[PDB]
C-alpha cells in the first residue's frame, strides 16, 4: 500500500488526507466500492460534499474538477481517483 | 420688496463597473498503468 502521487490539484494537506484516508479504507475494506465509499464520505465531511472517489486496477477516466480539489495516486497497484464537483 | 435671484447646483458622482463569479471547474484525464515487472520462476534459495 505504498503511495505515490501522480497527479494532483489540490493543497499539500489535502493530499495528505487523501492518502491516509485511502490507506485507512484499504487497511480497513477489501471490496473496491466499499473503500471508494469510505474515502468519499470523509471528505464530504471535511471539506464538504461533493465529492467522488474511484479506486480500482483498470480503467481511464475524464472528468470535471473544482479548481484545487482534485488528486490522483496508487496506493501499490490500485490507483485512486479523487475530486470534488457538484 | 428685494427679491434676488440664484443658482444652484447639486455635486455629480461616479459609478464603476464590477463582476462576480462562483468557483471555477476545470477538466482533467487519467489512464490507470498496467505494469507487470514479474518474472516467470525466479529460484529462490529463502
Amino acid at each position: 500500500r505504498k503511495a505515490v502521487i501522480k497527479n494532483a490539484d489540490m493543497s499539500e494537506e489535502m493530499q495528505q488526507d487523501s492518502v491516509e484516508c485511502a490507506t485507512q479504507a484499504l487497511e480497513k475494506y477489501n471490496i473496491e466500492k466499499d473503500i471508494a465509499a469510505h474515502i468519499k464520505k470523509e471528505f464530504d465531511k471535511k471539506y464538504n460534499p461533493t465529492w467522488h472517489c474511484i479506486v480500482g486496477r483498470n480503467f481511464g477516466s475524464y472528468v470535471t474538477h473544482e479548481t484545487k480539489h482534485f488528486i490522483y495516486f496508487y496506493l501499490g497497484q490500485v490507483a485512486i481517483l479523487l475530486f470534488k464537483s457538484g | 420688496i428685494r427679491w434676488e435671484t440664484k443658482s444652484c447646483q447639486t455635486a455629480s458622482i461616479a459609478t464603476a463597473s464590477a463582476s462576480a463569479q462562483a468557483r471555477n471547474h476545470v477538466d482533467a484525464q487519467v489512464q490507470t498503468e498496467a505494469p507487470v515487472p514479474v518474472s516467470v520462476q525466479p529460484p529462490s534459495q529463502y
